[PDB]
């Protein structure tokens, strides 16, 4: 290895790890907190930030002194790429983007970006990528976002051979746009949800598993090549969670078998807003689609990583939720979800 | 057209009250060897602007523990009632000639302790909740020391007709024949008196306080034809007192709430009983008893 990365030290912010990760898209829910335990062992993160610094400046305290080197880029930009990675031991992508935008379409996020990072990145000398994708995309799935992920995943890991693919199932967290957005329906009337949702079930996952998953990966010489999928260990039809994080929250759960074709037009008039779309067209049908259980493709536990259940990680992402009328709960008082446990 | 009469008072009230806040901060900082405001515009013309619009930019974060409905609606109260009260001034002539104005005054103006109540109790904290306490109690003692102060006044006048007051005055300030009284009004309104309403709601009720005690104690001549006069003095008299009102405000040390009620029910109001009692029998005393009609 190169003379100044040898990894020293006991694991500090001072200590050089070796890790040059190159984080893509690392201002959102699951960038800050990779970031933060890349940041935690000492690892020269050189993010491309595009928006304003200022969404950008929480990343700051998550590392040593000249360790978060934020840099300028351009999606359109392959010369905006090729700077970036021109020297770094990994690059790290998770350009995502849970909406449809008139300025990027959704393969425009899943298709073309993810596969320019991945030749040039090569192209500079890049070592790894881990560059992820859903595990429930599907290449014939009605929901745009399952479509567009999977024929880009082909063609990064097409491109790079070595490009280790995560698959997480469903990244619950702080502001995982699941729990928050099942909390949402309080203002919204009548938890719109289709025949009841007696028909679909999720395996979700603690998001910092994954962040551990994905340095673990970058340290295990295994990834290489390999694809990873990242799911929890306990699944719930969705009719429980709703019910479920209703009653963490100690809201009235209040359920409503909305039709599928009404909401299928409301979710494009949630979009109608200018600014951030409450919900999207390609959400409405990506939550009533369950999930698949390939065993043959290794999880946390061979990855090295015991993941940990939702019940117990719920308390901290759902205290926001919850008003004063139960804010000074604890844990337990919500009765332990029932999991259909595969 | 009566419509646009009430924008032609609403919105420059509303900007009144926006534009004596660079007035106070270069008043207070001209007191203290400072400038005040002059590098945003000149001499900090532009510095209302300046502050407002990054206001209503800024979240308006919501405490975790709030009532939402009461912590919207006590805003919408305490600007209803600071740009109500403005309406039965009789500046020149009054938008409303209400025969009673002087009570409505009083009812809808003690009727202010209801939003800072109500936003005491919907931010439900152990700041909010004392300092709710402690401005209601300060505010619902002073209303008596008010009503009498009033009362009194408004013996020598002839009603509660606030239009009726110019015509009491005209020869002389009125201050001259209750001057013990004014100096018993002037401090009552200084203790008397979302978070970005509250700027609003609270300082609509200073100018308006100074309006009040100018159209009360030192009136004007309203000549019938030309308007313009009375606009002038009624503008003038209400700028020296509000500037007084700021230059009390960096001048002596904040009351503290053992004697703010100390002062109050032990040497404020006994003696308010006194001069209404003088001012009672007075007119009877000089058979100068004012007509109502
Ligand atoms: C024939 C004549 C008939 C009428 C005669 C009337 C009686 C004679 C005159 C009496 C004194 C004058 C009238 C009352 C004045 C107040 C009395 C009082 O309690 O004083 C002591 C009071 C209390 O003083 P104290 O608390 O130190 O002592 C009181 C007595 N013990 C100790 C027993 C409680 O003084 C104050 O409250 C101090 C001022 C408080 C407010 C702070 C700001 C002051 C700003 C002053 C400048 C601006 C003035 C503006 C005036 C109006 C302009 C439009
Ligand atoms: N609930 C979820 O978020 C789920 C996410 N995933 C996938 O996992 C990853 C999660 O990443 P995370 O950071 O948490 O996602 P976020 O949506 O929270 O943030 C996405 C990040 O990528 C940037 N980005 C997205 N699209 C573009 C684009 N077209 N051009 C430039 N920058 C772009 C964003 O910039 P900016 O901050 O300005 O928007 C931000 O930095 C993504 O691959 C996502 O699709 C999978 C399942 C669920």
């Amino acid at each position: 290895l190169h003379h100044a990365l040898i990894p020293h030290g006991k694991g500090g912010r001072s200590s050089v790890s070796g890790i040059v990760a190159t984080v893509f898209g690392a201002t959102g829910f699951l960038g800050r907190y990779v970031v933060n335990h890349l940041g935690r062992m000492g690892s020269q993160v050189i993010v491309p930030y595009r928006c304003e610094p200022y969404d950008t400046m929480h990343l700051r305290p998550m590392g040593d002194l000249g360790q978060i080197i934020f840099m300028e880029w351009n999606g359109k930009d392959k010369d905006s790429i090729r700077k970036v990675v021109e020297h770094s031991n990994v690059v790290i992508n998770l350009v995502g983007r849970e909406w449809e935008t008139k300025n990027f379409d959704f393969e425009d996020v899943f298709v073309k970006i993810p596969h320019a990072i991945a030749q040039v990145s090569k192209e500079a000398g890049v070592e790894k990528l881990i560059h992820i994708s859903h595990l429930n995309a599907d290449i014939k799935s009605p929901s745009r976002y399952l479509r567009s992920k999977a024929v880009g995943e082909k063609e990064v890991r097409a491109a790079f051979p070595e490009a280790t693919i995560i698959k997480p199932s469903d990244i619950f967290g702080r502001e995982d746009r699941f729990l928050n957005y099942f909390a949402s329906m309080r203002w919204f009337g009548g938890v719109p949800l289709i025949s009841l949702g007696k028909e679909t079930v999720k395996q979700p996952v603690y998001i910092v598993d994954v962040s551990k998953g994905i340095i673990n990966a970058i340290k295990d010489p295994d990834a290489k090549g390999k694809t990873f999928a990242f799911v929890g260990p306990n699944r719930y039809l969705l009719f429980d969670l709703v019910q479920y994080i209703f009653a963490v929250a100690y809201r009235p759960f209040l359920p409503y078998p909305l039709p599928h074709f009404a909401y299928r037009w409301v979710g494009r008039l949630f979009e109608v807003s200018p600014f951030e779309p409450w919900t999207t067209r390609d959400k409405v049908e990506r939550v009533h689609m369950s999930d698949m259980t390939l065993p043959h493709l290794p999880g946390l536990e061979d990855l090295g990583i015991q993941a940990t259940p939702l019940e117990l990680k719920a308390i901290e992402v759902l205290r926001r939720h919850r008003t004063y009328r139960w804010l000074t709960s604890e844990m337990e008082d919500v009765k332990p979800a029932k999991t259909v446990n595969i | 057209m009566f419509m646009i009469n009430i924008l032609s008072l609403i919105i420059p009230i509303l900007l009144a009250v926006a534009f004596l806040t660079l007035v106070e901060r270069k008043v207070l900082g001209y007191m203290q060897l400072r400038k005040g405001p002059n590098v945003v515009g000149p001499y900090g013309l532009l510095q209302p602007i300046a502050d407002a619009l990054k206001l209503v930019t800024k979240e308006p974060l919501r405490p975790g523990t709030s009532s939402i409905s009461m912590f919207i609606i006590a805003p919408i109260l305490g600007l209803s009632l600071a740009l109500t009260m403005w309406v039965p001034l009789p500046m020149p002539y009054p938008l409303i000639n209400m025969n009673l104005g002087v009570l409505f005054m009083l009812a809808m103006s003690s009727l202010a302790v209801y939003s800072i109540l109500w936003s005491g109790w919907a931010s439900n904290s152990k700041y909010a909740l004392i300092g709710a306490l402690r401005a209601v109690a300060q505010t619902i003692s002073y209303e008596v020391t008010l009503a009498i102060i009033l009362l009194s006044v408004l013996l020598m006048n002839g009603s509660y007709t606030l239009s009726t007051l110019i015509t009491t005055q005209e020869h002389i300030w009125m201050i001259f024949t209750s001057w013990p009284l004014a100096m018993m009004w002037f401090i009552s309104t200084l203790a008397e008196t979302p978070f970005a309403m509250f700027f609003m709601a609270e300082y609509a009720n200073i100018i308006m306080m100074n309006a009040f005690t100018a159209i009360l104690f030192l009136g004007a001549s309203h000549d019938p034809h030309t308007p313009e006069l009375y606009t002038i003095n009624f503008v003038l008299k209400t700028l020296a007192l509000t500037i007084t009102f700021l230059w009390i405000r960096a001048s002596y040390p904040r009351f503290r709430y053992d004697q703010l009620m100390h002062l109050l029910w032990k040497s404020f109001l006994p003696l308010t009983l006194a001069l209404c009692m003088w001012h009672i029998s007075l007119p009877i005393m000089t058979a100068s008893i004012p007509p109502q009609s």
